[PDB]
RNA sequence: AGAGGGCGUGAAACCGUUAAGAGGUAAACGGGUGGGGUCCGCGCAGUCCGCCCGGAGGAUUCAACCCGGCGGCGGGUCCGGCCGUGUCGGCGGCCCGGCGGAUCUUUCCCGCGCGGGGGACCGUCCCCCGACCGGCGACCGGCCGCCGCCGGGCGCAUUUCCA
RNA sequence: ACCCACCCGACCCGUCUUGAAACACGGACCAAGGAGUCUAACACGUGCGCGAGUCGGGGGCUCGCACGAAAGCCGCCGUGG
RNA sequence: GGAGCGUCGGGCCCAUACCCGGCCGUCGCCGGCAGUCGAGAGUGGACGGGAGCGGCGGGGGCGGCGCGCGCGCGCGCCCGCCCCCGGAGCCCCGCGGACGCUACGCCGCGACGAGUAGGAGGGCCGCUGCGGUGAGCCUUGAAGCCUAGGGCGCGGGCCCGGG
């Protein structure tokens, strides 16, 4: 009875440890691979342009797939259509951010809420900072902090997303499974902008903070995140 | 004033009914009184049926 | 049954005593004075109770038979232990553990015994 | 129990749950069923359709005992009799069929609702419905009128 | 600030039964435990139904139980009813059953045992089959109470067949202006 | 060398001053005893700046130290001796208070029993 | 009489005085500190106790071990007998087992086709023993094992006590 | 928690009102009293009992009622609703 | 030579808004706990013959389903064992189970919290009287009254000291 069971229990324990080791290595190589991918992406946009500039030519790069959207004004006295859109983007509180994948449909929605948001095309860094510093998964409807992969895997593992790095990869690349990984990220509760704003009430182009500021959302993200 | 569905009902408390309320706190003492009377008649009509005819 | 009469008694018993945000229970053979299911002398088929001895010295353990409750005159069986503290506790410990009698109480019964024993000695300055 | 009623909770609150704009005035509608035709008209004519107006024949010195005619359905006709009539029958082997006097048990008419079990019966009653008759015949029985 | 309606945040469903009877509370205690610890959803339905009101757990007749168990397949199976089993006087031949119910009326109890049936309390059902395996869970008809004839689209509203509340039915209690076409109109 | 409690945590109170009633300062007919004001125009009931504060459940005490005396015990109003032997198995966490109505001869009896049982009495030196 | 003839208790508004503190934006109020008072807890070191351990001092008696008694627990062999659930056998209580029935019989009896009582019948409740099974907190008796208490023995590398 | 000081805040409550610190009304001060009740009828919700039934009255039988003008029972148990 | 007006910089100031943290409550979790293994769980266990370093010689997949803390192993001596928790000594224990379990109890995670009229819930909030109950309290002093005394409660209020 006794030693046979004991040994069986010790065997199980090892088999587990082996599995965890194997998963850990997988993760490690996926991260290595995404490092190499991002390196290639960054270089090849330069590569292209340089080759266009060699000829009397231009390289118009890809219109951006994904944007970060920060609600920059409050919850009083807000139009009904605007209010609906804001709560379809998951922007209830002021200074909540979300990733949003761009497309004819989504862009027209961002336009209907322009004076209520600031938004633009986030960096890789920006995506990393957001997810690591302020990444909380919607797990059984409970906002829960992403302290270990076990959480992400538990919810997203059916999509080949098994660690924080994979999550970042899916959000940044806007992969097949973007919607699902993005919805799993609870909306980003950023603080107030350190260094203040320019002007909440007006559009960026005319001095303000509202509307699309494309590249320059990254500066805003650092001062809030 | 009626409010959204009910029995359109007509209580008969428009006369001075509280002048003519008949309470029943007697009834016990009444029942006892009747039963005492009944027992007396039985004793009077000695071997006759208490019932009556 | 046990649980049925607990449902009857849980809030109403004469032995119960509320007041001042606590609740308590004065029913005999309830060590820990609690209005609990676990700790309630009257309800259970098997019961422990650790009172002090009437002598002034020692403790009495009070173990319930099972033979026949219905007959409260015979139900509880008492036993004085007038021994050197450590042994007194071991006597009660065995009684509960090695008999397999209400092992829920085991340690609570020991603590009570301990508090009784503390209570009966030269007091202070 | 006043203890459990509402007015105990309303102590303190000024209007006592009747609002301070419009108050609890005495009789704002009119007393009772006032305004059925004017001003409470909608209530009366979407919850009591048919209240107003006459209909049918008067009948002066009605007495209910004349028209007394309680009914029993075939559904539960055998319930009138003790089970051992229904049992000693589906047995016996004479093709007897027991009698069910319906008037004895306090019904005058025998109406036709329900399945009757395949088991002959003589049913004595004051009146029958057409279908109630037909069912008994099909079971293998006989209706019997009685005064 | 955050915009959420706090209007329908609190769900209104029952948690425990409102009744104070001790035996029903013991059953609840039993079935809570079985509901959470097992994977059976039978235990979860039974629990939910133990909390509900008298109205809300109506009486199942004998005849309706018979016919539901008559159905092809559920043979040699225990019928379960959180309400009461009553007689049907207008059913005669009663098969031999297995029945769980909080109550069974005396006449119905006689009828079922005479036929060679068995009657179980809910504690007995738990010891027999903790995960509700091999059970037909039934209920009496919820919409039986007269009450529901008065609900719906109000009477005096076209194509509504809703019993109006009336002190006494007869020739001259309603059935004039608003029912006869000959008097004003009809719906 | 009095009876220590089992654990003596830092009791922290959110507010110490009594909530007092509106205009209880202005009148002798109005008592300090709190009432929520239900006036239509009322500085206080509509939470203006620089007014008396209204008690909410926000000011509630931390469950660990609620009803905890400064000593670290909670009271329990003992009335007679038999009612002390309840506390026997707590004594580290609750303390007997002997009642006002209890006579001077049997206050003495309660106190000595408590001392034997090591139950802390919160008003022992008093009647005499 | 700090109960004095409209006198038990003796609140508030209001007033007198005594004590303390303040005082040119009427007072009063909320928040925050500070100053002063009133008492209350201390300490004439508060270094607070509780386990276990090590040491050095004193202290009586036992734990361990058996022996004799008592009591309790639990156990199966259900061993023996009481106890009761479901089933089967006795048709055995059935008339020495009663009620109920629109089941029957007026072969009966009594009273006047009906009432009462028998007599069949059906439903329901009780005896006899055997068998199987849930052996069920429904109990006894022996046997076993364990625990506890008392009383014997065990004189001191054990045994508790005390500082 | 008694008093005093200082900084900051701070208009008087109740009320009708779209709007009250209002040049809107009530209010010198304190005590005690002081306003959603009971009956009937309906409705829906909920709890309990019984369930094709259910029912209790009214009456009757059991006590001088200490507690009783209760409690209990009734081929009245169902005339009847 | 702005403390004005128009255009613009840096820097700083503070809301009950935003972020992090504490604490109170409410809501939600098919939430957890009546006593058990187990953290992307992706089995466990008889039992029979045949055998053994064998294994299940499947993707630059970057991997999840299979591998390097053992499967067989050290001991008794190629054969036997691979044994029992009243004792493995325990990070898991399926033999028995809280310090915890007033199951109307206890415990854990999230989220949220303006409010007139109005609605609902909970009040170990409060008053007077009745059935029960506290071997309650009380001339060794009840009720009431007063208190720059000590405390509890978010609060309604309450408890203690002195008079
Ligand atoms: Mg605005
Ligand atoms: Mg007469
Ligand atoms: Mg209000
Ligand atoms: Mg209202
Ligand atoms: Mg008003
Ligand atoms: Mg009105
Ligand atoms: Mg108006
Ligand atoms: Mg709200
Ligand atoms: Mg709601
Ligand atoms: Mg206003
Ligand atoms: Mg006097
Ligand atoms: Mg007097
Ligand atoms: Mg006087
Ligand atoms: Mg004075
Ligand atoms: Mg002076
Ligand atoms: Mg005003
Ligand atoms: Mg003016
Ligand atoms: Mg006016
Ligand atoms: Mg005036
Ligand atoms: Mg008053
Ligand atoms: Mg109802
Ligand atoms: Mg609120």
């Amino acid at each position: 009875n006794f030693a046979e069971l004991k040994i069986k229990r010790l065997r199980k324990k090892f088999a587990q440890k082996m599995l965890r080791k194997a998963r850990r290595k997988l993760i490690y190589e996926k991260a290595k691979h995404y490092h190499k991918e991002y390196r290639q992406m960054y270089r090849t946009e330069i590569r292209m342009a340089r080759m266009a500039r060699k000829a009397g030519n231009f390289y118009v790069p890809a219109e951006p797939k994904l944007a970060f959207v920060i609600r920059i004004r409050g919850i009083n006295g807000v139009s009904p259509k605007v209010r609906k859109v804001l709560q379809l983007l998951r922007l209830r509180q002021i200074f909540n951010g979300t990733f949003v994948k761009l497309n004819k449909a989504s862009i027209n929605m961002l336009r209907i809420v322009e004076p209520y948001i600031a938004w633009g095309y986030p960096n890789l860094k920006s995506v990393n900072e957001l997810i690591y510093k302020r990444g909380y998964g919607k797990i059984n409807k409970k906002r829960i902090a992403l302290t270990d992969n076990a959480l992400i895997a538990r919810s997203l593992g059916k999509y080949g997303i098994i660690c924080m790095e994979d999550l970042i990869h899916e959000i940044y690349t806007v992969g097949k499974r973007f919607k699902e990984a993005n919805n799993f990220l609870w909306p980003f509760k950023l603080s107030s902008p350190r260094g203040g704003m320019k002007k909440k009430t007006t559009h960026f182009v005319e001095g303000e903070d509202a509307g699309n500021r494309e590249d320059q959302i990254n500066r805003l993200i650092r001062r809030m995140n | 004033a009626p409010s959204r569905n009910g029995m359109i009902l007509k209580p008969h408390f428009h006369k001075d009914w509280q002048r003519r309320v008949a309470t029943w706190f007697n009834q016990p003492a009444r029942k006892i009184r009747r039963r005492k009377a009944r027992q007396a008649r039985a004793r009077r009509i000695a071997p006759r049926p208490a019932s009556g005819p | 049954s046990a649980h049925l009469q607990w449902m009857v008694v849980r809030n109403c018993s004469s032995f119960l005593i509320k007041r001042n945000k606590q609740t308590y229970s004065t029913e005999p053979n309830n060590l820990k004075a609690r209005n609990s299911f676990r700790y309630n002398g009257l309800i259970h088929r098997k019961t422990v109770g650790v009172e002090p001895a009437a002598d002034g010295k020692g403790v009495v353990v009070v173990m319930k038979r099972r033979s026949g409750q219905r007959k409260p005159a015979t139900s509880y069986v008492r036993t004085t232990i007038n021994k050197n503290a450590r042994a007194t506790l071991s006597s009660i410990r065995h009684m509960i553990r090695k008999n397999k009698y209400h092992p829920d109480l085991r340690m609570a019964a020991i603590r009570r015994a301990s508090a009784i024993l503390r209570s009966q000695k030269p007091v202070m300055v | 129990p006043s203890r459990l009623r509402k007015t105990r909770k309303l102590r303190g609150h000024v209007s006592h749950g009747h609002g301070r704009i419009g108050k609890h005035r005495k009789h704002p509608g009119g007393r009772g069923n006032a305004g059925g035709m004017h001003h409470h008209r909608i209530n009366f004519d979407k919850y009591h359709p048919g209240y107003f107006g006459k209909v049918g024949m008067r009948h002066y010195h009605l007495k209910r005992n004349q028209s007394f005619c309680p009914t029993v359905n075939l559904d539960k006709l055998w319930t009138l009799v003790s089970e051992q009539t229904r049992v000693n029958a589906a047995k016996n082997k004479t093709g007897a069929a027991p009698i069910i006097d319906v008037v004895r048990s306090g019904y005058y008419k025998v109406l036709g609702k329900g399945k009757l079990p395949k088991q002959p019966v003589i049913v004595k009653a004051k009146f029958f419905s057409r279908r109630a008759e037909e069912k008994i015949k099909g079971v293998g029985g006989a209706c019997v009128l009685v005064a | 600030g955050v915009d959420i309606r706090h209007n329908k945040d609190r769900k209104v469903r029952r948690k425990e039964p409102k009744s104070q009877d001790i035996y029903l509370r013991l059953l609840v205690k039993l079935y809570r435990f079985l509901a959470r610890r097992t994977n059976s959803t039978f235990n979860q339905v039974v629990l939910k139904r133990l909390f509900m009101s008298r109205t809300n757990r109506p009486p199942l007749s004998l005849s309706r139980m018979i016919r539901k168990m008559k159905l092809p397949g559920r043979e040699g199976k225990t019928a379960v009813v959180v309400g009461t089993i009553t007689d049907d006087v207008r059913v005669q031949e009663v098969p031999k059953l297995k029945v769980c119910a909080l109550r069974v009326s005396s006449r119905a109890r006689s009828r079922i045992l005479k036929a060679g049936g068995k009657i179980l309390t809910f504690d007995q059902l738990a010891l027999d089959s903790p995960k509700g395996c091999g059970t037909v869970l039934l209920s009496g008809p919820r919409k039986g109470r007269e009450v529901y004839r008065h609900f719906g689209k109000a009477p005096g509203t076209p194509h509504s067949h809703t019993k109006p509340y009336v002190r006494s039915k007869g020739r001259k209690f309603e059935r004039a202006r608003g029912r006869r076409a000959s008097r004003g109109y009809k719906n | 060398a009095a009876l220590r409690p089992l654990v003596k945590p830092k009791i922290v109170k959110k507010r110490t001053k009594k909530f007092i009633r509106h205009q209880s300062d202005r009148y002798v007919k109005i008592k300090r005893n709190w009432r929520k004001p239900r006036g239509i125009d009322n500085r206080v009931r509509r939470r203006f700046k620089g007014q008396i504060l209204m008690p909410n459940i926000g000011y509630g005490s931390n469950k660990k130290t609620k009803h905890m005396l400064p000593s670290g015990f909670r009271k329990f109003l003992v009335h007679n001796v038999k009612e002390l032997e309840v506390l026997l198995m707590c004594n580290k966490s609750y303390c007997a208070e002997i009642a006002h109505n209890v006579s001077s001869k049997n206050r003495k009896a309660i106190v000595e029993r408590a001392a034997q049982l090591a139950i802390r009495v919160t008003n022992p030196n008093a009647r005499l």
